[PDB]
């Protein structure tokens, strides 16, 4: 009763090649948030990176204009020692978002 | 092990503590609750020891000890108090002090002072309750010295200044059988209600714990063993933020047994608020509601064995406790986190009001019953 999942994942600002994303913490201590992204439907594996657990935002760089992306956020929860490799992942939270074709200013 | 007289009195003490818990939970003014059954029972035992006529018999009637002899009640309760301040593991902290305060113009009898000291470790003090700066300073500094500064204040006022004041000051700090790491702490919002949130520090750890999630009744229950598994802290919490009333009504001796029988050994990721919770109750009006009507009445009280004062009555029964939630506990083998049974923990995220009990596993006696509704902290506010 209460899911281990981050919440309110959204794109705050977007550019043709970039996305600024934000989310709310899941229950339980988070050492890192693992952010995965890839083209929607495409059989290409997803790219991933981490941001410290003290953060609730991340920037996804090096994207293509006018392309649909699936963005997923997991939380990496330590079992006991916060600086240990023993951790379990939360359930994922994901959104689909198309990058703009052009920047707002010419 | 406990003798037959002490075992039946431990069972009656738990019944009495559940009854006070339910009556106090109905009082909408009360937020946190913290009762130690043996301290509540020893307070009635002191009334029986210092009383005569229906004042002492009503105290025995609440403990259902009308079949037992007078000295058997004091020996039985005396045995229970010693057994809990000895059988609980060395690393588990439990400080308790009991003091009877009478007015300046009162002489306590030698026999009452001797037996109250022998069975209940009761201390005695004479005080001018009307000089409230001096009276409060004496009560609060005694309670602070008893608890090593953990409970620095029993009360902010003495409401009734013309009788005896019984004060029980305690400090309990559960030392876990498997410690939490002191660095796995973060700041979170504790939801007192669906619209009131307070900023708290939370401590986190995952381990194998006896656990039960009732989807029908929308509650979770976990048992956290204390040092050497000689006692355990049981936490009962609704799935989401809600007034504890619905769960408190379900909670009985029989239902807690069914819930404990349904617990299974599972990987649980536990998050708890970290800090000291100071809970003080004047149990005078609640003890009257359970049978102790004469002792608390200025005209009908008969505390003549306590003092020849006459017209002396039980003006207050302070039950003051500092309960510390902390990471401290025993070390354990961390290789457990590489085993299959911990691949997917369930979460016990106590960010909203919960009920808790501390039980001695050797005798099955109830050490504490309470609820954490309002931890220490300021109301959170982001957008204004």
């Amino acid at each position: 009763g209460v899911s281990d999942v981050p919440r309110d994942l959204e794109v705050v600002a977007a550019t043709p090649t970039s996305l600024l994303i934000s989310w709310d913490a899941p229950p339980y201590y988070v050492r890192y948030y693992r952010i995965t992204y890839g083209e929607t439907g495409g059989n290409s594996p997803v790219q991933e990176f981490t941001v410290p657990g003290s953060k609730s935002t991340a920037t996804i760089s090096g994207l293509k204009p006018g392309v649909d992306y699936t963005i997923t956020v997991y939380a990496e929860h330590p079992y006991y020692d916060p600086s240990s490799s023993y951790y379990f992942s939360s359930k994922p939270i994901s959104i689909n978002y198309r990058t703009p074709h052009h920047h707002h200013h010419h | 092990a406990l003798s037959p007289k002490a075992a039946t009195l431990a069972e009656r003490s738990a019944g009495l503590a559940f009854s006070l818990y339910q009556a106090m939970a109905k009082d909408q003014a009360v937020e946190n609750i913290l009762l130690s059954p043996v301290v509540v029972a020893s307070s009635l035992g002191l009334v029986s020891l210092g009383g005569k006529a229906t004042t002492a018999s009503q105290a025995k009637a609440v403990l259902s000890a009308e079949q037992l002899r007078d000295e058997e009640v004091h020996a039985g309760l005396g045995e229970l108090l010693r057994s809990l301040s000895n059988s609980t593991a060395r690393n588990v902290t439990w400080k308790l002090g009991s003091r009877l305060y009478g007015p300046s113009s009162v002489s306590f009898a030698e026999d009452f002072v001797r037996s109250s000291k022998q069975h209940y470790n009761c201390e005695h003090s004479k005080i001018n309750f009307r000089d409230k700066r001096s009276a409060l300073q004496s009560i609060n500094e005694w309670a602070a010295q008893t608890t090593d500064g953990k409970l620095p204040e029993v009360t902010k006022d003495v409401e009734r200044t013309d009788g005896a004041l019984l004060v029980n000051a305690m400090f309990f700090k559960p030392h876990w059988d498997e410690k939490f790491h002191h660095k796995m702490v973060d700041n979170r919002g504790f939801m007192v209600t669906r619209s009131y949130t307070v900023g708290v520090t939370m401590m986190h750890r995952t381990g194998l714990y006896n656990y039960y999630d009732d989807e029908k009744e929308k509650l979770q229950i976990v048992e956290m063993p204390l040092a050497h598994k000689l006692s355990s802290l049981i936490i009962l919490m609704p799935h989401h933020v809600e007034p504890l009333e619905r769960l408190e009504k379900l909670l009985t001796k029989e239902q807690l047994k069914i819930w404990m029988g349904k617990m299974q050994k599972k990987a649980v990721a536990i998050s708890l608020p970290k800090g000291v919770v100071e809970v003080t109750h004047d149990l005078q009006k609640h003890l009257a509601g359970l049978g102790l009507t004469e002792a608390i009445d200025k005209n009908k009280a008969d505390l003549s064995r306590m003092s020849g004062k006459k017209d002396l009555y039980l003006a207050s029964v302070f039950h003051a406790t500092a309960f510390e939630w902390d990471t401290e506990g025993n070390p354990f083998d961390q290789d457990i986190y590489g085993r299959e049974e911990l691949r997917s923990p369930k979460l016990f995220y106590a960010d909203h009001p919960f009920i808790f009990l501390v039980r001695d596993t050797q005798s099955g006696s109830l050490l504490f019953i309470g609820r954490l509704v309002r931890p220490k902290g300021d109301k959170m506010r982001d957008e204004l």
